[PDB]
């Protein structure tokens, strides 16, 4: 009903005529350059493995090809979204060549769109990370972007990593007591989970990512 | 945030 878009991977002279396309047929664009889950389509230029895709994907927003918004300008007004999905048959087929990784990111967000809009039909907003009460140990330099991109899917991140937030955590991640927060019931966790979890078929095996400390639990 | 900076961030992945 009310579009909202944000532009990712793009030139500048696409950038702008976009922005301009979008104005024009009622839309709203977000120009700041953080994932903004106020947004309801991202189209991007090349999926990648970042913060801003991944939260798109996360959060189960439409992840679609520029070639959207010329049917759109074609039209007139905003054409129904699924046969310019990346990950959809159509645009793989309109696509000259795709690595692996971007095929993979690509059906990554067709996948978690699905899911998250079929509930969404029927009532309820969900996130990919619904549910996850998290404790971050990461550098600093990454703190932030961890936490925006959890928050982007759903997740709830505790104040820090004392022991009396084990209780409530379902999660931790690191790049703090790991064998007791594995006793209170929590995923103690390498970071490279979180985009695996998001881009694999099936939920990875949480065997091949558990923290040393916390192999036993 | 340093969305700029970040944004060139790849996160890790076992694959
Ligand atoms: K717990
Ligand atoms: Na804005």
């Amino acid at each position: 009903k009310q579009y909202i878009f944000q532009l990712s991977s793009l030139n500048p002279q696409e950038r702008i005529d976009y922005c301009h396309l979008i104005e024009k047929l009622g839309g709203l664009v977000i120009e700041k350059q953080c994932f903004d889950p106020t947004c309801t389509h991202i189209v991007v230029g090349h999926p990648l493995r970042n913060e801003k895709y991944l939260a798109s994907v996360a959060a189960g927003k439409w992840v679609l090809h520029r070639s959207y918004l010329e049917a759109c300008r074609t039209a007139g007004h905003f054409v129904q979204e699924e046969d310019y999905e990346w990950g959809s048959s159509s645009i793989l087929d309109v696509l000259t060549g795709i690595n692996v990784q971007q095929r993979r990111l690509a059906l990554a967000a067709m996948r978690w769109r699905k899911k998250i809009q079929q509930r969404q039909e029927s009532g309820i907003v969900e996130g990919a990370f619904s549910g996850w009460k998290v404790i971050l140990h990461v550098d600093q330099s990454r703190e932030a972007g961890f936490k925006r991109l959890l928050q982007s899917g759903g997740a709830k991140v505790l104040p820090g990593h004392s022991v009396p937030l084990f209780k409530e955590a379902t999660h931790l991640f690191s790049d703090v007591n790991i064998a007791e927060a594995a006793a209170q019931n929590v995923y103690c966790l390498r970071t490279e989970y979180i985009a695996d979890y998001l881009m694999q078929e099936s939920p990875p095996h949480v065997e091949n990512y558990c923290l040393p400390e916390a192999i036993s639990f | 945030g340093a969305c700029f900076k970040d944004a060139e961030y790849i996160y890790p992945s076992l694959e």
